[PDB]
């Protein structure tokens, strides 16, 4: 804590930023822009800014709590300001809602005038009462603001999977959001909060592979059952849920996918056997209108047939029930994409194929991304709170074969279905799966059976091909060496040609070359998600009915390594700022449900000094230790 | 009819559903945009419908001594 | 209930032919659902009628896969 | 002809122009930017050789510079500082300048005169309305040193021809083609305006040889000469003989098929617009729309054919089944640097300080009618020429058989109802009250906004009546526009129905005088005010002020502009308008 992981960021003249943001109201249009909190500070003087997430919305009193903590840390100890006592004059505070498009500011002064007031779509600047000075449309400015801000902290986490919570906007200091309320639990808040805003959730869109959004399918409903599952708060959940239920019967879709993320899969197969199969089913009303009724029909069908793919795997059944799926929405991505995967592991290549082609693209639609409300001088704090090798800062200047790759920069649905085209190339091999291809597409011009390649697919096609080109050429330039007698950037990206090629040792240890060699934080998130998809694959395959020693064995070594890469990322985090990522929690979680907690920390207590088992402690320990409910 | 050897029967199944267009799905996965009124009158919505679909001989001899006819007619009033 | 659409056939290739009522109807068609000699400016006729011991089929088809599937998984 | 009618924008940093263009090249389409020249753009510049534009440059610096124009058949950006030539590419890094110099000054060239025809060619229903204030425009016709600038376009026309569909469409057309796109329009264009007819067709039928799906263009450019006989033979001669292009050994379907479907969209356009018949007309516009449902033009014939048939029970079906363009936008000047500026003042009359800011009816300024773009606008037209046939209760009638064994009305004709609606109100709410006033006033602008009304719902006479009454009260381009052009249907009019009586020789003479007269008068005005706005350049004042050259003799309407207004008016209508028709036009007279 305290004066460092705080990015600060110069203005030439004051009042900058807050200028921009009301210039900008108007082309948001996004789950949002990340909140700005905007300093004067004194011993003329300057002014800062900078992007956070994670604070406490729900009430003002809070806001005024986080600011008190902002200006004592500079209170108690001087600026470094790269070589100053330091008081701040005037803290502002600006997040954003975006189930009603405004903005609403909080200033904090030392001559002590709390304002608060609202920016509009206009720029019109709304004033902002306390409690009639009606009443609840006023607390409720608070809660949708809040319910904003936490979709906003979770989603664009959940967005950033794939790339490992990448974050390129390098001035923003982002809280773990779980544990960022004084005197309210942020979870039990959402909680609380969710049937008030539940049907505006819609209006915030989806992820790019939702391509028709819905009131069981969008950013709120995401948000809300990533939660319960990071916290386990299923009896809550629950109440609200089947309070809810009597006057909405469609967010019983919301109740399976909280019993699925709980992990009761048999009262959740009920009950989508009850949605589908009962004349007391609110599909079954004619009522309501069908193609409404249709979509719903379509997103239980695929919960279900994704539940049979994705663990206790029944192909047939999987793929018998995803059919209907798609019949019930031939326009959603999800529904050909389960259908494609299903038919791979049941060898149909040539079924792939077509349904793969068939697969509808997400167009002109991207992930959420933080951006800068702003078009050299900054200021990049350096924690000594918690330090360990390679905080050592170098200039990694720069083969042109291996960045120039475009599957690199692959987005979205093309991404999914890349993901599908290797899992088919590495079972049919090159040249076959060109057979395949020539046998029910077009080919080339200058009979009838053929049908047209949707031409992203060719380009997928192309792509695979230099992939497959520049792996090979790695491989054989490798094998060549033999041990008869190397760049970590390298390491890196070839390592990723074989993660996306479907081949995983190679990548790992490539990556683990590249950890020997430097340090990187792909090569440390990748090798780690390698480890827990190593932990998951023996711990399965004993599910199925390696000797029970070897899988001892292999569990115990796995989480210490899973342990350390937790740690050194974790490090990596603080290092830029970041104290929240939901992939060390959910890897941490596992070595904690094999071992015991207190175990865990013992073994973090061995290997690693006390700043760092301290700031472990508080970014990822101390929420599954006490901020989730007993189920441990 | 020689036009019998040649026709195409099709099994489609009816889908998401519009007062404008039906999507309709085969088992070999194509999607097709249809009137829905062209659709029978109970037609629903995941129902079955067979599509046979024949060609026209004497309407295509039909339509080209029309057209000749037409375009000789306005050869034979404007210009010569 | 058989519908009887007779169409005529607009800009034609290896995948998709554009369909033409005289109602003004204009249809997305697949080629391969049409006859071998379609050509171009050759008129079809689609004949469409309602398949019920089909919809039946696959009725008792599904349920019995929704049985079976609570009965593998839950209770 | 200096400094006046000069505008430029104050300079923030010394080049900051370039840069901005240097940038944004990232992201150009189409027709592209102006000719930026510093800050001030322009158009009509004689860019086929770096000589004459040297001695542009050197009449522009006699009188009292970083030169930009650009072409899109290849998106490079060709600068000129008085010699550093050089270019930028769409990457943006720079380059450097030295037949391959001539086909850039080619290109260059004639993407120039595409841009500033066709400026002026798609911006007509609006009256060439100049949205950018800095902008100067040249007649592009007049630039020639050395060079017959129409002669050289179709001199250097078959080089620049199969490159054309990178220069797209008008906004009207779905699916461009080699036939299909601005290039040939503007060609036909220029073709028609000069009335350069035997160079044409002997470029063409060159042409033809190598490529002979150019005798549609050699058909266009036939109707726009008035010689229908020609082309219809050669119609005939395309869609019905052996020996041609449409019926061939390799064949494409589409390819073909579009050039067929244009062919027969010709032919039935031609039946209709001229000749009456429209059985025969509806008889190929049938088949044109067979041959290409996905195109717009198809279906807006086929339903024009419908209203004439007099049914209107079909034309509601295929005005349903039109599509729409949704993403193509017609093409205006944009500006590269957005934001205290300059305006210099001509006029070796009207000139208001204020413009507008004075309230108008809520009801009435905020009709959607009005605004209406694209395919929207041609089909709103077709909707108002319906429910003139019909009226509004019987339109109903019509509409709830059909609409919603049914179909779905698409919507945007749904929206297009709504504002029939309105419309139709605010006329009736005009008209009762004008009614009860005129027993026993309203601003210029509610004269304009009526008037615009009431043609658009098809009530000439009755507009004409309201934009003469707004041009008592001020000066209004738009009303002095819309007046020209009822004047213009006037004249076509009493002509052509005194060719097929009613009308007497004697009433037919006179009209067609105090027509002429109040036509040329209204030109005059026009010509000004876009003088004082630097554009010299206009095509329905030049086919105008033709028009009344057929009628009398160019020296005798020479002599009442003379008379009726100054001497150096007489000498500015001569130029910007005039020496054209006396020159530049082939001796057509």
């Amino acid at each position: 804590l305290s004066q460092t992981s705080i990015p600060e960021v110069k203005e030439d003249v004051i009042g900058y930023a807050l200028h921009q943001r009301r210039a900008r109201v108007g082309q948001f249009q996004d789950l949002g822009p990340p909140d700005l909190i905007t300093l004067i500070k004194s011993l003329g003087q300057i002014g800062t800014f900078f992007y956070c997430m994670g604070i406490d919305t729900s009430d003002p009193t809070s806001i005024t709590i986080f600011a008190k903590k902002i200006t004592d840390l500079f209170l108690d100890t001087p600026q470094i300001w790269f070589g100053k006592h330091f008081h701040v004059s005037k803290i502002s505070i600006s997040s954003w809602n975006a189930f009603r498009k405004y903005d609403v500011n909080i200033i904090v002064h030392i001559p002590g005038t709390v304002q608060t007031y609202i920016i509009n779509s206009d720029g019109e600047q709304s004033q902002l009462p306390s409690v009639a000075e009606q009443d609840l449309n006023v607390n409720m400015i608070w809660a949708e603001t809040f319910m904003s801000g936490i979709v906003r902290d979770i989603m664009i986490m959940k967005d950033n999977r794939a790339d490992g919570e990448s974050q390129n906007l390098v001035e923003t200091l982002i809280f773990n959001p779980f544990t960022s309320g004084e005197l309210e639990d942020v979870a039990n808040n959402f909680i609380k909060l969710f049937p008030l805003v539940y049907e505006k959730g819609v209006y915030l869109d989806a992820p790019t592979h939702v391509l028709n959004p819905s009131l069981t399918n969008n950013y709120l409903v995401e948000t809300l059952v990533e939660i319960v599952r990071l916290t386990k708060s299923l009896e809550a959940c629950r109440k609200m849920l089947k309070k809810l239920i009597e006057i909405h019967p469609e967010a019983v879709i919301i109740l399976i996918r909280v019993y699925f993320a709980c992990d009761l899969e048999i009262d959740a197969v009920d009950l989508i056997n009850e949605q589908l199969n009962s004349p007391s089913s609110f599909l079954a009303d004619d009522s309501k209108t069908s193609h409404i009724q249709l979509i719903f029909k379509s997103e239980l069908l695929s919960i279900q047939s994704e539940f049979l793919l994705d663990v206790k795997r029944d192909y047939k059944l999987a793929k018998e029930v995803a059919m209907e799926a798609v019949n019930c929405a031939p326009n959603e991505f999800k529904t050909w994409y389960l259908l494609t995967r299903i038919y791979i592991k049941l060898n149909d290549m040539s079924n792939a194929l077509l349904s793969l082609n068939a697969c509808p693209m997400s167009q002109v639609k991207e992930k959420y991304v933080l951006r800068r409300i702003a078009p050299e001088n900054l200021h990049l704090p350096l924690p000594l709170d918690a330090s360990i090798e390679e905080i050592s800062s170098l200039n990694p200047m720069d083969d042109p074969n291996l960045v120039n790759l475009s599957a690199s920069s692959l987005k979205s649905t093309f991404q999914l279905a890349y993901k599908l085209l290797t899992e088919i190339v590495q079972i049919t091999g090159w040249e076959q799966l060109l057979k395949y291809r020539s046998k029910i597409f077009v080919m080339e011009d200058e009979m009838r059976s053929k049908r047209l390649c949707e031409r992203w697919l060719d380009n997928l096609f192309m792509l695979l091909y230099e992939d497959l080109k520049t792996y090979t050429d790695w491989q054989s330039e490798q094998l060549y060496f033999d041990a008869q007698n190397k760049l970590t950037v390298e390491w890196e990206l070839f390592g990723l040609c074989a993660k996306r090629l479907g081949h995983l040792p190679e990548a790992a240890k490539a990556f683990q070359i590249g950890l020997s060699q430097r340090f990187s934080p792909v090569c440390a998130k990748n090798l780690l998600q390698f480890y827990i998809d190593e932990h998951k694959r023996i711990r399965r395959d004993s599910v199925s009915a390696l000797t029970s020693s070897q899988i001892l064995s292999s569990i115990n070594d796995i989480d210490s390594s899973i342990i350390d890469l937790v740690v050194k990322i974790c490090c990596w985090n603080h290092r830029w700022y970041i104290e929240f990522s939901i992939i060390l929690i959910d890897a941490l979680s596992v070595a904690v449900q094999d071992m015991g907690i207190t175990k865990v920390h013992n073994e973090i207590a061995s290997r690693f000094s006390d700043p760092v088992a301290q700031l472990i402690d508080d970014n990822i320990l101390n929420f599954l230790k006490n901020f989730t409910n007993d189920t441990f | 009819d020689p036009e019998f050897m040649s026709s195409v029967d099709v099994l489609l199944t009816v889908g998401k559903l519009d007062a404008s267009l039906a999507l309709l799905t085969t088992q070999d996965h194509h999607v097709i945009e249809f009137p829905t009124v062209l659709l029978p009158e109970n037609v629903k919505a995941g129902s079955i419908i067979k599509m046979q679909v024949s060609q026209n001989l004497e309407e295509e001899k039909k339509q080209r001594n029309h057209f000749k006819s037409i375009q000789a007619k306005i050869l034979e009033k404007y210009g010569t």
